[PDB]
């Protein structure tokens, strides 16, 4: 059938005309098949033959297993068709789904060919079956239904099905139906008798619109759906002696996927191997830490884990745990500890960061996910003391706000690992540091002078103004006692260090951090350079 | 009869993805939008419309309102609403003693929108967990939030306001987007009475917050007053002055700098020379007075920066060329994102009153944090443009009070 529904007006892009690609000549078996196929389609209404007035043409092919498929190459018509509203904005996530008592799935056969094409647009879908050795005119046809391979077909189909279903939905809100491509999945909380009664009204409501039409484990979209739980579809980690780049990329992918429900999956040590430019076929020996992570992953996957579905009447609880190395892991549940979903956060927003900054940005990411999946933020449980956090975000310059949360003692806990003094330290040595770099030679001198008369100038190769100014601070921290005042003219270095970094990609910065943790008091001050600020000009001299 | 609205040459409509919304806000919009559909102000659209602008609910009042982010559409019609049919901005509004802001957005629903333009006004109410397809709509009437709306309505507006202006020639009435700014020099009780009469005039046409811009004074860069002076205090003073030197012409520093001559311990109290006290004096006079040689340019975007100062206080500058500050202010007094969101609205309002433009904001916050939360406190009906930045740590203290 061809649905009686109204058609969707289609137009080409402004200033553009429909296609006129020439029909490559075909072998005689190919065109014979195309003649067989096009007369079956013509009799069912899917196509119609046309006069040679129509100047439009799109090439057609055929390929074969022992029966033949018609393939129309809509590349040029697609390039000239208007853009459409994108078909889906996102996939429903299992953890957002409600528990259902009875689920059956139904598949639309003849999906696109059951939906009419805008009569004003059919002229451009014209194609031509050529003659044998392209002697005589060929048989010209056009589509009356949505052709497969045209860029409007997914949009207009899914839209047609929404208009068709919206009566039955409003006359039956309790029932849920999911449209994806040809698929109709239908769920309800009715008893398996009265439920199969409602599926028939749906079928009969479908056939009145020209759409003719299973077991608990529905393998869908990578997931395994059951009526009362979900999980990821089975994860098999290969047992290889040699790992290729392509093997590890696929493993990182399955693990990333498995981490939606399997808590605590770690992948960093596996990802570290992919860094480099090596070919897909090259074998990478597993490092010691990578084979340690593969071990923990194999164990986490040992016994099946499932996820539960969402009860809209209950709060969501999100728990986060630090796994070190900037890897975070989280679980969302409504009754402890029956998880709706798990995940991991391991990004690096910036070059230098601290656990408090990392934990906040993991909170934001879980929060956005929550609004997508359930439409509300969860109540958080965080491995950070309420006062560690109050300390940090009131003194820090960026704004923040994490929603309702509670401390939960699941070590490791998030700490600030040092605190810069707010006032200069009396009876502590004042270092006036400074770094510089001649920008053609790429040589630099990092140095300091002291109010107690000490001086020092080390020389660096392979450096920049930025790196030397951090070397000069590193020096002052090496050579000083537990308490120390430092005066730099590098806003660069002051910005990094006043952020209380925890970790960095710069092992220089990491050395400075290990110094600042060992100290007991450190005051850091900035003066402008070349303004002649006492000590500043003298270590500027020495450099 | 509709006014044909055309986009800038060779520009397409907005294709801006809808941000995720919470259950309570999706429910609010679904009520609002079925009601507007009955009344015919919007109509469902099909997949042949590829355009989208995002939509949100605010609460300004105890009733959800609908807010459409037309920032992208406004950028793409900007020839139309600014040069071809611009509303002139009166220089007198910033002088008036009282300014009341009134919402007249509901006027735009009277007016049909050019039938060949309604496709660019498309928006989607989305679905929790994407379980259902988005409800899609387009406007038929002049939409609130679109800068084309006041442009098209300005002929009808001056007709509505014609009697009231004739009878109160000392009252300034400026229209920006969905708001009427009404400025008078009257005593506050007389002022409110005049606003009450003006609501009556509007009320005869389907049209049902008090600023004192006179009391908007610049927040000058403040130099500490002190008994003793450590070298740390003078260093922080030279740094704060030398940077102020880049804005205010005439700041001098070198007399201070020779109080710091050797490599002195930071905590040692340095005696002040009397030419130093002479110079802190001379500098304070400059920093109190407005910047010399900085003028608004109607052709250049306004920039606003905001620095968090801790303890619920925030500083801000408005400028078109960095360090040429047209305006510097503070804003004060719970929640960092709530306060910033209040600060942006305040600075935008002042920016509409003073220039007829909203500034582009440099926000000191994580983009994800901001986009998550700003709707929860946003109560204006426009939206300014914004970037996200990392506040230069020195700048923070150079504007501290
Ligand atoms: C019904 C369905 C099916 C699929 C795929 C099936 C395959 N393959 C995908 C979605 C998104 C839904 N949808 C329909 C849309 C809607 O609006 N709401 C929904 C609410 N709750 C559920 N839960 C649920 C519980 C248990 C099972 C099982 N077994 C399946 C589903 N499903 C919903």
């Amino acid at each position: 059938p061809i649905s009686p529904i109204e058609t969707v007006p289609v137009k080409l892009k402004p200033g553009m005309d429909g296609p006129k690609v020439k029909q490559w000549p075909l072998t005689e078996e190919k065109i014979k098949a195309l003649v067989e196929i096009c007369t079956e389609m013509e009799k069912e209404g899917k196509i119609s033959k046309i006069g040679p007035e129509n100047p439009y043409n799109t090439p057609v092919f055929a390929i074969k297993s022992t029966k033949w498929r018609k393939l129309v190459d809509f590349r040029e018509l697609n390039k000239r068709t208007q853009d459409f509203w994108e078909v889906q904005l996102g996939i429903p996530h299992p953890a957002g789904l409600k528990k259902k008592k009875s689920v059956t799935v139904l598949d639309v056969g003849d999906a696109y060919f059951s939906v009419p094409l805008d009569e004003d647009f059919r002229k451009y879908t014209a194609f031509t079956i050529p003659s044998i050795n392209n002697e005589t005119p060929g048989i010209r046809y056009q589509y009356n239904v949505l052709p497969q391979g045209w860029k409007g077909s997914p949009a207009i189909f899914q839209s047609s099905m929404t208009k068709i279903l919206e009566p039955f939905r409003k006359q039956n809100p309790d029932i849920v139906i999911y449209q994806y491509m040809d698929d109709l999945y239908v769920g309800s909380d009715l008893e398996i008798g009265q439920h199969r009664t409602k599926i028939e009204e749906l079928r009969q409501h479908l056939l009145r619109w020209g759409l003719t039409t299973k077991e608990p484990p529905f393998l869908w979209m990578g997931y395994e759906l059951h009526p009362d739980k979900w999980t990821v579809q089975p994860i098999v980690l290969p047992e290889k002696d040699s790992w290729t780049v392509n093997d590890i990329q696929k493993l990182v992918g399955k693990l990333n996927w498995a981490s939606q429900i399997y808590p605590g999956i770690k992948v960093r040590q596996l990802c570290k191997l992919l860094r480099g430019t090596k070919a897909l076929t090259e074998v990478i020996p597993l490092t010691e830490e990578a084979e340690l992570e593969l071990a923990e992953n194999r164990e986490i996957l040992k016994e099946p884990v499932h996820g539960v579905y969402y009860d809209p009447s209950k709060d969501l609880i999100a728990e986060i745990q630090k796994q070190g190395q900037g890897q975070w892991t989280y679980q969302i549940y409504q009754e402890p500890f029956k998880n709706l979903k798990t995940g991991k956060y391991a990004r690096m927003r910036g070059a230098h960061t601290n656990d408090v900054k990392q934990l906040t940005e993991a909170v934001q990411k879980i929060t956005t996910e929550s609004i997508v999946i359930w439409g509300k933020t969860p109540k958080f449980k965080l491995p950070i003391q309420k006062e560690t956090w109050e300390t940090w975000w009131t003194e820090y310059w960026q704004a923040t706000w994490i929603p309702e949360w509670e401390f939960v003692n699941t070590p490791p806990l998030v700490k600030l690992w040092y605190q810069l003094e707010k006032e200069p330290i009396v009876g502590a040595e004042t270092f006036y540091v400074d770094g510089a770099a001649n920008r053609e030679t790429k040589l630099g001198k990092a140095g300091y002078v002291t109010n107690r008369g000490r001086q020092k100038v080390v020389t660096l190769t392979d450096t920049t103004n930025q790196k030397t100014e951090l070397q000069a601070i590193y020096l002052a921290l090496q050579d000083s006692g537990l308490e120390v005042n430092i005066v730099t003219d590098s806003q660069y270095a002051l910005g990094i260090i006043q952020a209380q970094p925890d970790q960095s990609e710069s092992e220089l910065v990491n050395q400075i951090i290990e110094q600042l943790i060992k100290k007991e008091k450190v005051y850091l001050a900035w003066v402008p350079a070349h303004k002649g600020i006492g000590g500043n000009e003298q270590v500027d001299k020495l450099v | 009869e509709t006014v044909p609205v055309k986009l800038k040459p060779g520009m397409d409509g907005p294709k801006v993805k809808q941000w995720p919304l919470t259950e309570e806000k999706i429910k609010a919009l679904v009520e609002i939008c079925t009601e507007m559909e009955k009344e015919g102000k919007i109509s469902k659209i099909g997949p042949e419309n590829p355009y989208n602008t995002p939509v949100f609910a605010i609460k300004k009042s105890t009733k959800w309102r609908k807010l459409v982010d037309f920032r992208e559409l406004n950028k793409r019609t900007q020839d139309f609403w600014e040069v071809q049919l611009g509303i002139p901005h009166p220089a007198g509004l910033k002088k008036k003693k009282s300014v009341t802001v009134l919402d007249v957005g509901d006027a735009y629903f009277s007016v049909p929108l050019d039938e060949d333009f309604r496709k660019y006004t498309a928006f989607t109410i989305p679905s929790i967990n994407n379980e259902t397809p988005g409800i899609r709509y387009q406007y038929n009437v002049l939409p609130q939030g679109w800068k084309g709306s006041p442009a098209i309505f300005q002929s009808s507006m001056t007709k509505i306001l014609e009697p009231f202006r004739k009878q109160n020639p000392d009252i300034v009435i400026y229209q920006y987007m969905d708001d009427l700014y009404v400025g008078s020099d009257l005593e506050i009780g007389q002022h409110r009475t005049k606003i009450e009469e003006l609501r009556q005039h509007l009320l005869r046409w389907g049209l049902t917050y008090e600023l004192h811009p006179d009391k908007w004074t610049v927040q000058p860069i403040v130099l500490p007053e002190k008994d003793s002076w450590t070298v740390n205090d003078i260093q922080k003073l030279v740094g704060k002055l030398n940077w102020a030197s880049q804005i205010y012409p005439g700041i001098k520093v070198r007399q201070l700098c020779k109080l710091l001559r050797g490599t002195k311990a930071l905590t040692e109290v340095i005696p002040l020379t009397e030419e130093a006290e002479l110079e802190l004096a001379e500098n304070r006079e400059i920093l109190k007075e407005p910047v010399h040689g900085v003028y608004y340019d109607p052709s250049k975007d306004l920039i606003a920066e905001i620095q968090k100062q801790g303890q619920g206080q925030w500083t801000y500058q408005i400028y078109q060329e960095p360090f040429k500050n047209l305006k510097t202010g503070k804003y004060a007094r719970t929640n960092d994102v709530k306060q910033l969101t209040e600060a942006v609205q305040k600075i935008t309002t002042e920016s509409i009153v003073i220039w007829g433009k909203t500034p582009k904001f440099k926000l000191p916050i994580q983009k994800e944090t901001w986009e998550t939360w700003w709707t929860e406190y946003w109560q204006a009906t426009w939206i300014p443009e914004w970037e996200f930045v990392n506040t230069p740590p020195l700048v923070k203290l150079w504007y501290q009070l």
